[PDB]
């Protein structure tokens, strides 16, 4: 077909599948949800597989997974890094800690959830999100950026 | 009713050290092939 | 046809440099208990070119810093490196040159600016000094790595790469020569800055604020250059046998050598912690610089005493 | 009892052994053969979506009110679940059904806030809210995690044949 | 009930006396708890003599300080209650040496003593505000860098007066005054009814 | 000494603003800063219940999660002058010690990651994972279990956990014995490991370094062998003293306990006794939930102890164990009322991360990354 | 229909104003979403960019606050849905370029005259429409000229519709300022009349956005045109070389004739995407600012104005090279008032 | 509505969270399920009512069926006793 709409969408899937099959991800492991996702990393449930990236710097990441307590103090840094990722960027909150503020969310030093400083597109829940489960988070992100249709939005507008 | 117990007559026995094997070419028979090696391929 | 000669010798390479990655991230897998990536296309191979879209449509952050310095540098680095393979006697070179490895060494020795060029072009107190252990290790690596070759070349009699498929028609270099072997694989380990010496990136160098195109040219380059220098280690020493009638045969088992070596430093890496700077330095001018400067005189006598003097040409 | 970890002639075979191992670096091959080793053994990685990581019975898991086969639902709203969990989680209210028993209007658990203890599945007299096995809920949106009585309930009848399946292998262990 | 092993607690009694005879300034209210626990009690200035003695006695060997604390009892005029736990390795024992310490009225440092008491007392410090003079660096340990107030306080709301959030129009996180959507339920727990004491 | 504020995402668990002065490559003073993960635990713990309470010490240092538990447990019974029945005491050193594993495999393998050997820890991760399997299996949870409650432990083994915890422990070994093949003498690891953060044995008394971190000095203290806790009496093992105290010593300690908690589990599988596993006292332990459903008294005490709590008698004690990291400790004071009064936890780790200063002295930026490992610093428990 | 304002004032309080703002996405949209956030308001912001660039507006919104519908401007069911239960609906849709699918009467004129013709059917309390400020219906730019037109239509689809006419904004992302600060890749920056005679009043987002969110929260404005112009006016030519020089780059005004000038704006408005400058733009930045003489807006609905050069020195600190950053505004020199 | 009939008005706001969504509601309503259950006659004056399953049920209660006017209902099931 030559309908320039099924030229764009084409096109659009094709760089949605590019995004979505290789997710780099940066874990700042705040707390011990982290270590939950160490798990995944490891060879019970092999993050690689999938096209994550066991480990990546800020400016090569395309995802920030929120692992732990937001503290107060730590709330400046996590955006300082949210900020200096590329365009195509993405959070998955992980652990009740980071939802919302879990045990901690009456305390004075905890940010109660982290889409208060950082945008979340993901919520993964359980106190130790169970590391298939952040796996399930991280394979929902993967649905979410295939029905992304940036380019015929453009088309469209 | 029941409850998880050892097994009758305890357990089999389980390794707590280290089985790690000294095993390796002496060194001189590992330096005399090299040499030997080397006196080959110069000639 | 000489368009098409590059074609080839360039694609194909790019195509296998893709390859490399993949074939790293499933050998560190299984090394490592994990299948590796399979899921995306057959048996992940289609993952390679999965993350090269992702990473030139991701915001060329150009942070920021000086710009132009910043695009020169992963450019030189690519430049250089596919640069080198225009020489390599796969049977037949493309472009024979009669001082060819002085090419490969010269050309080489060009990549350290890159590290040097991106390191100050990033605005960072942090990240100018990590291409400063990158820029010194190389040009130090780079001391021990020249002498050895010009050991090889005295017992070769040429500095064309051409004239090894000459000498190499009865035995390896390795045999003669394996002490420097060893020195050169371990001296190719350094300049492709891989495992056990990749101090420079281990965390503390020049990627730190090059994402998407930027980080994937230099990126591409480091893969590449891990096969280049596999492969002259595949040439020089590992001599591939040389049938005048069918030059294939020639480039079959120089396939098959580049990709054991290949997959050599690929085995390294997982299985090795990475040295302190000061370890990497102490090896060089320390533990090999006296090894390869003796070896080299020694090396200036075997063929006099032996009367063994290569025939030029 | 104690145990030195490391605690410590030179003969031309125990030197030329020694210079053996720093010259062709000896013990360095012998950490490559074992990689190698394991480069040839089955991988343990299982597919994510089709196999699934084996969990046992008491598995907690996300939240779920039970019913009574009849069909009323457990709770009686005594509020000992709102008063032992940790978090301050769940929210509860209630008010006498026309009925004339004992039924919580509002029952909220806040899933950001429950750190999934397994104290509530622990205090229900009734046994009404239970820990119940699945752990795939992941939303999109905040909001949705946030979890009212109508969500709970619904949760409780998918998951009520395995949470009864769970509760019956476990019980007397309780 | 729990292996009570009565040859203990007269040991440790014993060495009470002793320390109380060898430093009879100082120290006061010398008690071996019911649980084969001492815990000689110092007036605040013996925190440097009552401390040093133990760590360089033969009789009494006191080298690592397990812990520097402080519990709050509003209602005491000294608010604070420094308490320092300390161990034996060579005579495998324990003991517990506490002060009182109003808000205003600084106690001596020990960081002298022992160095392990350099960070324990910045976090005293930190969360009730006590004062440690002659201390190397005393400086915030476990608070945000602008925080106001010290948090261990009895007297401090748990919530805390202020929370973080970020704010587009300033692009930059902001505190706000605390604004809770669901306020820490305060559960009741006494029973009107006491339990005969034993 | 340009401060390089070098930390967060770095090499630690997340949060070290480590600020350091560096000329070029020699670390000329390093001072950590901590707090980045404070969260409360110890003011929330006053607003709380005994019981509710107990979910807080697993997150102190979750790495090593239930051997805190046993720590706050071991302090509430003793204000209690209660203490676990038989079963109850070998099920916590069974999975104290498992849990040692599983903080040693933690240690051992993320040391390297930050060195830059990696396969170990994918080779460890997944005995790690079998493990959890176990936590799961005996409690609910992967981590972060709350099994080991102040009266014992919350519910028998499932009815066949003992002899997996045997096959496993019966392989383990091995997967031990590779990792050396691969790093004990590794003629690299020792370089970066060996005569890094030498610490005397005086000055780690001083600091108040009480872990393998004295251990590995060659002072001779577990307080699991000096002050027996539960009945790590009843079993034999061997504390893995060290000489020539440095990180490759020090590390060379936490494989030979890995090694010696492989003996002390066999021997509580070989010896765990028929029992039950909660104290028989309503008063402090809740009712068993078919006689909560049949007997009047039994729900007085299932409803008084979930919502009102165990009503400690007023006292204060500080417990402290072996924990894999150290000595942690609780001081908990109490009033008579059912919530504590104050809970500082004493973390192994607030000691040991101060001593980064003396160990890491005329130290290059690699070094301080070695020995932020060799302290097995988790900031849960430092910035509590 | 309303709802009691409770609460202390800030995030997680109540104040009672559920409102519609269905161009949100824009510069100054992201300004009225955040305050009508901050103080609690709900809001529901109609959106047709693809979620991923929608996420900013998320976090300043507190958890229920912000609905986010999706909506097409040629579909009028879209309108009719997202102010079914709206009392407030705020309209800043506009593009100054024409795209292909949209000419510029229908973003100002047609799809504001169908949006407020549905909340008339919906029954909403009150409606803002926003208008360019100085906008005459045979003005010299047709964007204007529109404009102009739309905000007579409006009022007979929706009577006594507020309708406040911002002069060009000055805030972080706005074009005003930036625009002028980016001509550094221009070798010269061509300014008409070397910029002169086209002396103009910038005035701050926020102060925009304070106003516009006060007028939903007062009865006083009712039919009123407000003109929310700002602190100080300026001569073209200082705000040039002004914003210049915070970006400390060098500054070349070149004169050039509007005539062929237009047919630069021309130029770039061929290109295919987001022209950077338009031949209606063009125009506009040459057209002089009007002096008030419409219905006072801020301060008048409660904002004092800000004055350009304080907080210019954040909208131009990205436009200055890497040295020059700590440069602070008042080492600098402010630029003369010229108020002709 | 709902179980327990939670409504939104129309001039109701807080009602726009469904707009292009949907509500959590329950068919099998509770309120009529008991009602459907028929009464359990029983011989004794008093019964028990474990719920069903002993451990699995509620806390055991006795319930006077004593007189016919009225079925005793245990407060934990909603289950009418027919004397
Ligand atoms: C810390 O530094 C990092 C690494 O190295 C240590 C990584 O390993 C990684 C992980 C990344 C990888 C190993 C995989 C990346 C692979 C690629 C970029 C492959 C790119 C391939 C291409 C450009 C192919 C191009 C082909 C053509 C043009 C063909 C033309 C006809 C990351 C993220 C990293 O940051
Ligand atoms: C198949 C590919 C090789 C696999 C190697 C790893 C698997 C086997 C492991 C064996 C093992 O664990 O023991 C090793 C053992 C382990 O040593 P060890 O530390 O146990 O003790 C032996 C040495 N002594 C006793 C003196 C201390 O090491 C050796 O046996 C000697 C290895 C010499 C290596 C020399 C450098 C490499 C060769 C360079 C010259 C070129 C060779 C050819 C290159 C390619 C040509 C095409
Ligand atoms: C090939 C033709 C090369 C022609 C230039 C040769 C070098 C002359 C000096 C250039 C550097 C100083 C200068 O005057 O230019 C300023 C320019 C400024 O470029 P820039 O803008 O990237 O550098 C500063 C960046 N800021 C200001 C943001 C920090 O110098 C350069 O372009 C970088 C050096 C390379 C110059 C061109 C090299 C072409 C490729 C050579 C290999
Ligand atoms: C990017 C910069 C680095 C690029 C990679 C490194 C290039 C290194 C070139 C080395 C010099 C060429 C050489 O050594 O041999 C060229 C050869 C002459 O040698 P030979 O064949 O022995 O001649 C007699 C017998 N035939 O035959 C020739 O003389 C061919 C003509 C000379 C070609 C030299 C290489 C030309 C490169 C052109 C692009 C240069 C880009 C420089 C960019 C930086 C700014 C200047
Ligand atoms: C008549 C005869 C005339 C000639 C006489 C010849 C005499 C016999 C030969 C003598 C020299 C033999 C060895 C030469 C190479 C080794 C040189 C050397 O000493 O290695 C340096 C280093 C030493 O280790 P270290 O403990 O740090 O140093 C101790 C002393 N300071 O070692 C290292 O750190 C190595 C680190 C390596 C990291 C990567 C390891 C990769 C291992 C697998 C690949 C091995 C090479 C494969 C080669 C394939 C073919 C090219
Ligand atoms: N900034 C300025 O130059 C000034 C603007 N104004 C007025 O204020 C209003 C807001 O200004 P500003 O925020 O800068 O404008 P923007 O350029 O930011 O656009 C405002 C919004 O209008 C939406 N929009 C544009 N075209 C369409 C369409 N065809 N259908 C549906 N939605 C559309 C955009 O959404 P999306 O991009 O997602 O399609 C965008 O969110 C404008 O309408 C303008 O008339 C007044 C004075 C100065
Ligand atoms: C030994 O310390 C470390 C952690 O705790 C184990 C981490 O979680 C992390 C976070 C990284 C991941 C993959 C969770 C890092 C970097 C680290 O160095
Ligand atoms: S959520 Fe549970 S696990 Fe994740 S951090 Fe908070 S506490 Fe630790
Ligand atoms: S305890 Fe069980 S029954 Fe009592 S209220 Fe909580 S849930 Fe309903
Ligand atoms: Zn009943």
């Amino acid at each position: 077909r030559s309908r320039a709409e099924y030229v764009v969408t084409k096109l659009d899937d094709l760089i949605n599948w590019a995004r979505r099959s290789s997710l780099w991800p940066m874990t700042f492991g705040l707390a011990c949800c982290a270590v939950e996702m160490m798990h995944m990393a490891a060879p019970r449930y092999d993050m690689d597989r999938f096209g994550v990236v066991f480990r990546a710097s800020p400016r090569q990441a395309d995802v920030m997974i929120v692992a732990g307590t937001l503290t107060n103090k730590m709330a400046p840094a996590l955006r300082k890094v949210y900020d200096q990722m590329p365009e195509p960027r993405y959070v998955v909150s992980m652990g009740s800690c980071a939802n919302g503020g879990g045990y901690y969310h009456y305390s004075y030093s905890v940010v109660r959830g982290c889409d208060r400083i950082v945008p979340v597109d993901i919520y993964v829940p359980g106190c130790p999100p169970t590391a298939e489960a952040l796996l399930y988070g991280i394979l929902q992100l993967q649905r979410k950026i295939k029905r992304e249709q940036k380019l015929k939005i453009w088309y469209r507008r | 009713v029941k409850q998880d117990m050892p097994p009758p007559g305890g357990y089999g026995p389980i390794d707590y050290k280290r089985n790690l094997p000294r095993r390796g070419l002496s060194g001189y028979s590992m330096f005399a092939v090299g040499i030997g090696a080397l006196i080959f391929g110069y000639w | 046809m000489f368009f098409i000669n590059i074609l080839t010798l360039l694609v194909p390479i790019l195509i296998a440099m893709a390859f490399l990655t993949l074939v790293e991230r499933k050998i560190l897998g299984y090394m490592q208990l994990r299948k590796g990536p399979n899921i995306v296309g057959p048996y992940g191979i289609l993952q390679p070119f999965a993350d090269a879209m992702k990473l030139f449509m991701k915001e060329p952050m150009r942070p920021t810093t000086s710009m132009s310095l910043f695009i020169i540098a992963p450019t030189l680095s690519l430049t250089l490196a596919l640069s080198l393979w225009v020489p390599l006697p796969m049977p037949h070179p493309l472009i024979n040159l009669n001082l060819g490895i002085l090419f490969i060494l010269a050309t080489s020795s060009l990549s350290v600016y890159s590290i040097l060029w991106s390191g100050w072009a990033s605005n960072s107190k942090y990240s100018l000094f990590g291409a400063l252990r990158a820029v010194a290790q190389t040009i130090s690596y780079e001391v021990t790595m020249a002498i050895i070759l010009l050991s090889v070349l005295l017992m070769n009699g040429s500095y064309s790469l051409q004239t090894l498929i000459t000498t190499q028609e009865h035995m390896w270099l390795l045999l003669p020569a394996w002490p420097m072997a060893m020195m050169w694989f371990i001296s190719t380990l350094a300049e492709t800055n891989r495992a056990p010496f990749d101090l420079t990136e281990g965390e503390s160098g020049f990627n730190v604020e090059y994402a998407a195109g930027p980080f994937a040219l230099f990126f591409m380059a480091e893969y590449t250059n891990i096969i280049l220098m596999n492969a002259l280690t595949t040439i020089i020493f590992l001599g591939p046998l040389y049938y005048i009638n069918l030059p294939e045969l020639y480039s079959t088992n120089f396939m098959m050598e580049a990709l054991l070596l290949s997959s050599t430093f690929l085995w390294i890496r997982a299985s090795y912690p990475r040295f302190r700077y000061d370890q990497l330095m102490h090896l060089l001018w320390k533990n090999f610089l006296p090894l390869t400067l003796a070896l080299c005189m020694w090396h200036i006598s075997l063929p006099i005493f032996t009367a063994g003097v290569p025939p030029y040409m | 009892t104690y145990k030195y970890v490391n605690k410590k002639e030179v003969d031309m075979k125990s030197a030329t052994d020694n210079a053996a191992r720093i010259l062709m670096w000896t013990e360095l091959i012998r950490g490559l053969g074992m990689t190698l080793s394991y480069l040839f053994r089955e991988p343990a990685t299982i597919n994510y979506p089709f196999e699934k990581g084996p969990l046992s019975p008491r598995f907690r898991g996300e939240h779920a009110l039970r019913r009574y086969p009849s069909g009323e639902e457990r709770c009686i709203a005594c509020k000992l679940c709102e008063a032992i969990c940790p978090a301050q989680a769940i929210t509860i209210e209630a008010e006498p059904r026309a009925d004339g028993s004992r039924r919580t209007t509002r029952y909220d658990i806040d899933m950001t806030k429950c750190i999934y203890c397994g104290f509530c599945q622990e205090a229900c007299p009734v046994d009404a809210i239970v820990e119940g096995p699945n752990f795939e809920f992941s939303t999109e949106t905040h909001e949705e995690l946030l979890y009212n009585k109508e969500k709970l309930l619904n949760n409780g009848d998918k998951w009520e044949a395995e949470i009864a399946a769970n509760i019956q292998a476990d019980y007397l262990y309780r | 009930v729990r292996p009570r092993s009565d040859v203990t607690h007269k040991q440790l009694s014993a060495f009470g006396e002793y320390v109380a005879e060898i430093l009879p300034k100082y120290v006061q209210q010398v008690q071996v708890s019911c649980l084969d626990e001492l815990e000689i009690c110092i007036h605040p200035d013996g925190v440097i003599p009552t401390l040093t003695f133990l760590r360089d006695h033969t009789n009494a060997q006191f080298k690592s300080l397990a812990d520097l604390t402080a519990v709050d009892v509003p209602t005491r005029q000294n608010r604070f209650e420094i308490v320092y736990n300390l161990l034996s390795l060579r005579f495998n024992s324990r003991i517990r040496v506490k002060t009182y310490a109003d808000e205003l009225t600084p106690i001596d440092s020990i960081v002298s003593v022992h160095i392990a008491a350099n960070w324990y007392e910045r976090e005293v410090w930190d969360m009730f505000g006590v004062f440690f003079f002659n201390h190397p660096d005393l400086r915030r340990i476990l608070t945000d860098y602008g925080f106001e107030g010290h948090p261990f306080r009895k007297d401090f709301p748990l919530t805390g007066y202020v929370e973080l959030r970020y704010d587009d129009e300033v692009k930059r996180v902001v505190a706000e005054p605390v604004e809770l959507a669901q306020e820490f339920r305060k559960f009741d727990l006494n029973s009107p009814w006491e339990a005969f004491p034993a | 000494n340009m401060t390089l504020n070098f930390g967060p995402h770095p090499a630690a668990h997340g949060v070290l603003r480590l600020v350091l002065e560096l000329s070029g490559e020699m670390v000329r003073k390093c001072d950590p800063h901590i707090g980045l993960l404070h969260r409360g635990t110890e003011k929330l713990i006053e607003y709380k219940t005994y019981l509710q309470a107990l979910p807080y010490f697993d997150r102190l240092d979750y790495v090593s999660m239930m051997c805190n538990e046993q720590a706050y447990s071991i302090a509430v019974e003793k204000l209690l002058n209660i203490q676990p029945p038989p079963r109850a005491q070998w099920i916590r050193v069974l999975f104290g010690e498992i849990t040692r594993i599983l903080n040693h495999i933690m240690a051992v393998t993320t040391h390297a990651l930050d060195i830059g050997a990696m396969t170990p820890f994918f080779w460890m991760f997944e005995e790690r994972e079998k493990m959890f399997e176990f936590y799961e299996r005996v409690s609910g949870a992967r981590m972060h279990a709350a099994y080991i409650r102040p009266g014992g432990v919350h519910q028998d083994l499932p009815l066949g956990l003992l002899d997996d915890i045997y096959e496993f422990s019966k392989n383990f070994s091995l997967r031990i014995d590779e990792v050396e093949e691969m790093l004990t003498n590794n003629r690299i690891w020792r370089n970066r490991t060996v005569d890094i953060g030498v610490v005397t044995a005086e000055d780690a008394l001083n600091y108040g370094f009480s872990g393998v971190m004295l251990r590995g000095s060659g002072i001779q203290w577990d307080l699991r062998k000096t002050q027996p806790y539960d009945v790590y009496d009843q079993v034999e093992f061997d504390v893995p003293i060290g000489s020539r105290g440095d990180c490759y010593d020090r590390y060379l300690c936490r494989v030979e306990e890995m090694r010696q908690s492989l003996r002390i589990i066999e021997q509580c599988l070989n010896k765990m006794p028929p029992g039950e596993i909660k104290v028989d006292d309503a008063k402090v332990s809740p009712p068993k939930r078919a006689e909560m459903k049949t007997s009047m008294e039994s729900l007085i005490h299932h409803f008084k102890l979930y919502t009102e709590g165990y009503q400690v008698p007023p006292g204060a004690t500080y417990t402290a164990i072996e924990a894999p990291k150290g000595e942690f400790g609780v001081y908990l004071v109490s009033d008579g009322s059912s919530r504590p009064y104050r809970c500082k936890i004493k973390a192994p780790g607030f000691a040991h991360l101060a001593g980064l200063d003396k160990m890491s002295k005329g130290h290059m930026l690699a070094d301080v990354v070695a020995i932020i490992g060799t302290q097995d610093i988790v900031f849960g428990e430092i910035d509590r | 229909h309303a709802v009691i304002p409770h609460g202390k004032g800030g995030r997680s309080s109540v104040s009672g104003v559920v409102a519609t703002v269905f161009g949100a996405t824009g510069f100054l949209g992201r300004y009225v979403v955040n305050h009508l956030g901050r103080m609690g308001s709900q809001v529901i912001i109609p959106y047709r960019c693809d979620v991923y660039d929608i996420m900013h507006l998320r976090l300043m919104g507190d958890l229920g606050q912000l609905t986010f519908l999706e909506w097409d401007a040629r579909d009028k069911d879209s309108i009719r849905k997202a102010v079914q239960h709206s009392n407030v609906v705020i309209n800043l849709i506009g593009r100054e370029w024409e795209t292909r699918n949209f000419d510029f009467e229908d973003v100002f004129v047609n799809i504001p005259r169908a949006i407020a013709q549905a909340s008339k059917e919906a029954g909403v309390e009150r409606f803002i429409h926003v208008s360019h400020l100085n906008a005459s219906m045979k003005s010299s730019s047709k964007s204007l000229r529109s404009k102009a037109v739309g905000e007579k239509e409006v009022r007979s689809v929706f009577p006594e519709a507020i309708i406040i006419r911002p002069s060009d904004i000055f805030g972080r992302e706005d074009r005003f300022l930036n625009h002028f600060a980016n001509y550094r890749w221009f070798l010269a920056v061509p300014l008409v009349s070397l910029g002169f005679k086209t002396v103009k009043q910038p005035v701050y987002v926020a102060d925009v956005s304070k106003g516009i969110v006060n007028a939903t929260k007062d009865p006083d404005a009712v039919g009123k045109t407000f003109a929310f112009t700002g602190p100080n006016r300026y001569l073209l030519f200082h705000l040039v070389k002004y914003i210049f020089g915070m970006t400390h780059r060098t500054f070349i005004p070149y004169p050039l004739p509007l005539f062929v000038y237009s047919w630069i704006g021309k130029l770039f408005g061929l290109s295919p995407f987001e022209p950077w400058t338009t031949k209606d733009k063009v125009e506009r930045i040459h057209i002089s600012d009007v002096m008030p003489t419409d219905l006072p807006g801020l301060e008048d609905l409660g904002v004092q104005p800000t004055p350009l050069e304080l907080k210019s020195i954040e909208v131009l600190r990205r436009h200055r090279t890497y040295r020059w950053l700590s440069s602070e505004i008042e080492e600098t020199k402010p630029a003369k008032t010229v108020n002709y | 509505i709902t179980h327990t009939g939670q409504v939104y008005d129309e001039k109701d706001y807080r009602r726009v969270r469904f707009v292009d969504r949907q509500k959590e509601v329950n068919e099998n309503f509770a309120i009529d399920l008991i009602a459907q259950q028929p009464v359990n006659e029983v011989e004794h004056r008093i019964i028990a009512c474990d719920g069903g399953g002993g451990a699995l049920g509620h806390p055991k209660v006795y319930i006077n069926l004593d007189k016919e006017t009225k079925t005793g209902t245990c407060g934990y099931c909603g289950l009418q006793f027919k004397q």
